[PDB]
């Protein structure tokens, strides 16, 4: 049984969250941020992960350098990342290292200099980032099959942005984005590990009071998305392995199904053919797949937004003869959600799900992501006990219901990189999306 | 039939003195009469082999093993060829008929009939 | 499972030497007077049980068959015949 | 404390079960109900069809209740 | 690279008959399949032949075949030719059968090239019966009448089909021409089947008397089995002459020279001797769907051999008990042969459904059984 | 019109079902209703239309 999360809000309306582990001697506190790149417009795009890199680049008080050693002075490490939903800036230190790094976050979230010198410094690393990304092809396929899904929408943008605006970003336009997004409403101080959540509060109380309310605070986790039927091919013959990913509009946070896409999920499951135990793993695609060796991999995933998601498979493959087979049988899978699944495969994937939604928590970081996530996508954290609860709610009948009206003859989300002939056309993969048999 | 039920089979008629009695006898005579042992093959060497399970287990046989099964297989079909039997040491005597493959087909189909039975498996 | 010339799907074959001569070399009936009477017997007295039980058993069959049938439709077997219709 | 895992396994028959059969059985049913559609329309035009099947059909059935006049019908 | 390996159209005729990997060891009885096809052959030659000098119409057909006879410039060696060669075609096609049973040809992995195979024999049984008919005498006609009626067996509609196939009241004209259109057309059918059993049972090669893999050791089936076929193709050649030079109609019915006549019907009416074993079994069983039921079944059956034999070896050369089993089937179906031509008497009406219940009781019950015994003896004595 | 789908598009079996029964449907309809359209066209022409004189 896990230590509860305590939860508490300030004036301004910062909510403060802590989970405590006295077994533990280190702590992340961090800001987990109701914001990313999807807050952007077409003209400021590219704007979010920009100030990622100038939050670092110097406040009011500390100069770049003085900054870089007040960190190396508390011995322990920040990070940030930007999603598109989501920012995230966290600092993992020494228990009695926290009120340090509580205060270097607030200060470099409301007091950053955003000097004309470091925005055109800065503008040239982010241009090389561009070139470099190139070569991390998990992610140039989740970027494109985003792209392609929401076409022409806020989420189909890149974090990045595009070269245009990385350009053309000033410190003005860098000073209104945080200004009307970083606000306290849709701000979650997290701490966990060594921490107290009193003293947390007074920290929170000391350094991130002075921050704007929004004018109109909606509560944590309030988002229109229209999937688009897809297909980008980036055949690069030159590449030894095809990277292929297939999604369908899966469910938002707050879906009633969500649950339900999770279990379908982990019918499908993951292979590795570099780990021992996958080639006895129960699914079926993923007997399939290692008895052909039509695989490298492959990873189901259900991503959510708050108001949309993607659900499907990223698939990696050296058997360029047999991409077709690849895809063939895992889309022959998924039409068994929808046709045949049992309470066999639905109980089993429960039993998996059960443990592994608690397995995934392991040290203080993940802990934090997922208290700073629950908090800034449902509003609460959702304790184990709900959580076992809305799995044991899952039924075969619900997963069938949920894979005739998601999966079943649906539009897909295409996207192959690398040496892609062996993929047929889009309609030859579209039509795998239906069985004539049912 | 699988080589997992002949075995089982085999084994419960060996369990039972009567049974033995009366088989084993029996199965000693069937064997000189079957008469591959002049041509010089050994029993296991007559099993099917155009099966999945079949083709894992002879490619599990250990190289000195492999080699002489091969050696055995072409003998036989320059005898049957030829219409001629076996003469002297190519002759297969009793002793020499060792079940080379028989632990390796049974090791293979173990995995794969309980791969069936764990593909049936209902979480209670 | 069966290849082509080259990869034709035997197991890895070491250690067997094959020698064979031209058919221009050898006698093409060498030894055929030898063949033809102790091969043939030989290979026909192997056999010759699997024939002759069920040629031997069918044909008394046969030849039972068709001496009733011949008999029941005499004078002699009309009182048979009756009974058997 | 948990020692074992529990589990038992379904009876099963080349590769097919009770619980996934049971999920198709509804299904042919429906293909069961397009190939006896499918047939009767083949043989709509066979008079036995007509004359045993169709014409008894409620409503319907006079579609296929139809006279050549004597008068018309040299044979 | 050779230009039989390099052009597409080459490769294919090479991969069949020249390059083809064949095992070294095949015996005679291998040599059915090249024999079938000769048959097919010349029965094709023929059949267009005399096609150039029938006539289908019933007011005719008879009369033809006497032109055909009496008048076209070696009428009387095609013709007997054609009725000959169809008398041989079923010799070796039971011997090809029997080849396939005794080596279990049907096991894995040459169950499709088998179960084409049974579809094959049906549509030569179809091809040789409305051959029969089109010479339109006694028994042609009154064959063509009780086999037709078969079909009024189906319930409810069969009555309806069989007016159907005859096109008319009774087997007349429409008949006649139908049976001649399809009886040009089946052979064409029957030499596409025979195709697809080759190209399936090309994924396996051929299998040997032995019943091991061949794949340790083999020949092309150029030049040896192409010289090994012309053995067997100048032995068929020597029957062949013998029955059409010299006894041609020793296999053929006296009543079919003399012209169909509705009214009389012959004294027996007995098929062509290689349907009598299936005419045997449907007169086993009384009722008259069931004789039909059971004809059929007779035939295919043998699609679930792959099934019913449970040995872990493949073919009966080493397996004493099925051979001596293998050896009554056989002799119990050529006494269903003799039982289909004799007259529906006693004893003769118990033996027939003696023996009609030993054959179906090969494929249910013996082999079955005696496979499963068999599969212990091997282990057990060899322990 | 989610219903619509569901029940008679979405399974294969269910579809092809429909399509055959349509079929069925449109083949009765559309014979009865050509026959009277002719009629119409050929009014008074056809042997249905002076067979009344005999
Ligand atoms: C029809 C068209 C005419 C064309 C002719 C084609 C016929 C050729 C054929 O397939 O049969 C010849 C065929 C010769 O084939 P083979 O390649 O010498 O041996 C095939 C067997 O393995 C031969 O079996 P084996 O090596 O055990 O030798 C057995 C054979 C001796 O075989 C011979 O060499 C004769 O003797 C017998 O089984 C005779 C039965 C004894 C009763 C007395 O003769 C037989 O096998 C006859 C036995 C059949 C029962
Ligand atoms: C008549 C009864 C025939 C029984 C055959 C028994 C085996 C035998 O002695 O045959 C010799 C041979 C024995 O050959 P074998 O290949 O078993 O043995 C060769 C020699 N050894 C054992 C040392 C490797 O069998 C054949 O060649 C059988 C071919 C069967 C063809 C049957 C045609 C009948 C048509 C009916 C169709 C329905
Ligand atoms: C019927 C008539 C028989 C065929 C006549 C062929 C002529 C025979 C003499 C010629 C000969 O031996 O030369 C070979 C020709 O044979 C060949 O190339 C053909 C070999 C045998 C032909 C028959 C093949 C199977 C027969 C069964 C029929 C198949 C069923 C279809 C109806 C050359 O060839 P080589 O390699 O020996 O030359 C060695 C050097 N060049
Ligand atoms: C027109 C009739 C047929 C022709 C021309 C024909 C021809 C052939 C040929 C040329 C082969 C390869 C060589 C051989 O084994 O003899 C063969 C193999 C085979 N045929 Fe036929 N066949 C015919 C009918 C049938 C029938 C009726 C069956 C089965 C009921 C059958 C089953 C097979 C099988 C199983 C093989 C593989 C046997 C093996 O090589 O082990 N065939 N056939
Ligand atoms: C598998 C091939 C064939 C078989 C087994 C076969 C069998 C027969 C048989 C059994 C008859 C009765 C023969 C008689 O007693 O006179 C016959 C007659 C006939 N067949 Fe075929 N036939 C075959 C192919 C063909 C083909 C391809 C033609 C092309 C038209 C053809 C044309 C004829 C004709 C015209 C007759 C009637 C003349 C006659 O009886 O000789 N046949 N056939
Ligand atoms: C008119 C046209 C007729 C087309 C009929 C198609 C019927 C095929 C139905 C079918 O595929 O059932 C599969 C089901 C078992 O499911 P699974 O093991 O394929 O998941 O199989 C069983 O339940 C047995
Ligand atoms: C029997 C009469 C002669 C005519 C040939 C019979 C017609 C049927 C041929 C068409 C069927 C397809 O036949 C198929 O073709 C290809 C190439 O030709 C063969 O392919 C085989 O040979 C070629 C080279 O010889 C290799 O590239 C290949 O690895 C091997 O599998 C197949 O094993 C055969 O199944």
């Amino acid at each position: 049984v896990s230590p509860k999360t305590r939860t508490s809000n300030l004036k301004n309306g910062l909510t403060i969250a802590s989970e405590s582990n006295p077994l533990v001697q280190t702590a992340t506190v961090g800001v987990w941020i109701d914001a990313g790149s999807r807050n952007e417009n077409a003209y400021n795009n590219g704007t979010a992960h920009f100030f990622e890199h100038l939050a670092f680049k110097g406040t009011d008080k500390r100069s770049q350098h003085q900054l870089e050693l007040d960190i190396e002075n508390m011995g322990g490490h920040l990070n940030a990342y930007t999603s598109r939903e989501s920012t995230v800036y966290y600092a993992k230190s020494f228990k009695d290292d926290v009120p340090k790094s509580v205060e270097i976050l607030a200060d470099i979230l409301q007091h950053s200099k955003l000097a004309e010198s470091a925005i055109d410094r800065e503008r040239e690393v982010i241009t090389r980032e561009l070139e470099e990304v190139n070569k991390q092809y998990e992610e140039v396929v989740f970027d494109h099959l985003h792209a392609t899904a929401f076409m022409n929408q806020p989420l189909g943008r890149t974090i990045l942005g595009p070269r245009e605006n990385i350009q053309t970003i000033t410190n003005t336009e860098l000073r209104k984005f945080i200004t009307e997004n970083y606000t306290a409403d849709r701000m979650v101080l997290v701490g966990a590990g060594a921490v107290d959540h009193d003293a947390l509060v007074e920290l929170a109380e000391k350094y991130f009071s002075h921050l704007p309310s929004s004018q109109s605070p909606v509560p944590l986790g309030t988002p229109i998305p229209n999937f688009v039927g897809s297909e980008v091919r980036l055949r690069d013959d030159t590449m030894p392995v095809a990277h292929i990913a297939i999604a369908v509009e899966g469910v938002s946070w707050t879906s009633e199904d969500y649950y339900t896409a999770l279990v379908a999920q982990a019918i499908i499951g993951n292979y590795d053919r570099a780990v021992g135990t996958s080639r006895h793993q129960g699914s079926r695609l993923s007997n399939i797949v290692s008895e052909n060796n039509l695989a490298n991999s492959f990873q189901s995933f259900s991503t959510s937004y708050s108001d949309t998601g993607l659900w499907g498979i990223y698939l990696t493959s050296e058997n360029t003869t047999q991409i077709d087979d690849l895809v063939h049988f895992t889309l022959k899978e998924w039409n068994r959600l929808s046709t045949s699944v049992s309470n066999l495969q639905v109980e089993r994937a429960k039993s998996q799900l059960k443990a592994g939604l608690l397995l995934s928590l392991d040290g203080t970081t993940y802990v934090a992501e997922d208290i700073g996530r629950q908090l800034t996508t449902l509003g609460r954290r959702v304790t184990p006990a709900e959580v076992e609860a809305k799995l044991e709610a899952v039924t075969e009948h619900d997963v069938r219901a949920w894979a005739q009206k998601t999966l079943y003859d649906k539009d897909i989300a295409l996207v192959g990189l690398g040496p892609i002939e062996g993929l047929y056309d889009y309609n030859r993969i579209r039509n795998d999306m239906s069985m004539m048999r049912w | 039939a699988s080589i997992t039920s002949v075995v089982k089979t085999s084994e419960l008629i060996l369990k039972s003195p009567l049974l033995s009695k009366i088989v084993v006898p029996l199965a000693k005579t069937y064997v000189k009469f079957s008469g591959y042992r002049q041509l010089g093959f050994k029993m296991n060497d007559l099993i099917i082999e155009e099966t999945p399970n079949m083709q894992l287990a002879l490619r599990r046989l250990p190289p000195t093993e492999s080699y002489d099964r091969v050696y055995r297989l072409i003998r036989a079909t320059q005898f049957s060829l030829s219409h001629k039997l076996a003469t002297g040491n190519d002759i297969t005597k009793p002793e020499e008929d060792d079940h080379y493959l028989i632990p390796y087909i049974l090791d293979v189909e173990a995995e794969a009939f309980e791969k069936d039975a764990l593909d049936n498996l209902e979480v209670v | 499972y069966m290849g082509w010339w080259g990869h034709m799907g035997s197991p890895p074959q070491k250690g067997i030497a094959g020698y064979t001569i031209s058919p221009f070399a050898a006698r093409p009936f060498a030894g055929v007077v030898h063949a033809a009477i102790f091969n043939t017997f030989r290979r026909t007295k192997n056999q010759a049980l699997f024939v002759i039980l069920p040629v031997s058993f069918f044909y008394y069959v046969w030849t039972q068959a068709s001496e009733k049938n011949e008999w029941l439709y005499t004078k002699a077997g009309r009182h048979e015949l009756a009974k058997a219709l | 404390y948990v020692k074992k895992p529990s589990y038992k396994i379904v009876p099963h028959f080349l590769g097919f079960n009770i619980p996934t059969v049971s999920k198709w059985i509804p299904i042919f049913g429906i293909w069961g109900a397009a190939a006896g559609i499918g047939a009767l329309f083949l043989i709509e035009g066979v008079p036995r069809t007509r004359q045993d099947i169709l014409s008894k059909i409620p409503i319907i059935g006079e579609h296929w209740i139809r006279e050549i006049p004597a008068s018309d019908n040299p044979f | 690279m050779a230009l039989r390996k390099k052009n597409s159209l080459l490769n294919m005729a090479n991969s069949y008959v020249l390059d083809s990997p064949q095992p070294s060891n095949l015996n005679y009885f291998w040599n059915f399949g090249s024999l079938l096809a000769l048959c097919l052959v010349i029965q094709l030659a023929t059949g267009i032949t005399l096609a150039m000098h029938y006539t289908s119409h019933a007011s005719l057909a008879f009369d033809s075949v006497e032109h055909i006879m009496r008048d076209v410039n070696f009428g009387w060696f095609i013709r007997y030719a054609h009725a000959n060669t169809a008398s041989f075609f079923f010799i070796c096609i039971y011997a090809h059968m029997g080849r396939n049973i005794y080596y279990g040809s049907y096991k894995t992995p040459r169950v499709l090239p088998w179960s084409i195979g049974v579809i094959i024999f049906l549509l030569l049984i179809i091809t040789a019966f409305m051959g029969y008919v089109l010479v339109f005498g006694q028994m042609s006609l009154w064959g063509a009448t009780v086999i037709c009626n078969l079909v009024s067996a189906i319930p409810w509609l069969g009555e309806d089909i069989v007016h159907f196939l005859w096109g008319g009241f009774s087997v007349g004209n429409p008949t006649l021409q139908r049976f001649f259109a399809l009886h040009y057309l089946m052979p064409f059918v029957l030499a596409v089947f025979a195709l697809l059993h080759l190209i399936a049972l090309h994924t396996a090669g051929s299998s040997n008397p032995l019943g091991i893999t061949s794949n340790v050791d083999k020949l092309s089936m150029h030049p040896y089995y192409s010289f090994k076929d012309l053995i067997t193709v100048f032995a068929f050649l020597l029957m062949f002459t013998l029955f059409v030079f010299f006894s041609p109609d020793k296999l053929g019915h006296p009543d079919n020279y003399i012209p169909a006549n509705p009214m009389v019907t012959p004294a027996s009416i007995v098929p062509e001797w290689y349907l009598l074993p299936f005419y045997a079994i449907l007169r086993a069983i009384p009722d008259k769907l069931g004789g039909v039921i059971a004809m059929v079944a007779a035939i295919l059956i043998l699609l679930i051999l792959p099934i019913v034999d449970r040995s872990i070896i493949r073919g009966n050369a080493f397996k004493p008990i099925s051979k001596l089993l293998f050896g009554f089937f056989i002799c119990n179906f050529l006494l269903l042969g003799v039982l289909g031509q004799v007259h529906i008497e006693p004893p003769f009406i118990v033996l027939g459904q003696i023996c009609t219940i030993f054959y179906f009781s090969y494929f249910l019950i013996l082999l079955p059984m005696v496979s499963t015994i068999e599969n212990i003896f091997f282990y057990i004595g060899s322990l | 019109a989610t219903t619509f789908y569901n029940v008679f598009v979405k399974r294969n079996s269910a579809f092809v079902a429909t399509i055959l029964a349509s079929a069925f449907v449109f083949d009765m309809t559309f014979e009865t209703a050509i026959d009277n359209f002719w009629d119409r066209i050929n009014a008074g022409k056809q042997w249905k239309d002076i067979r009344h004189k005999y």
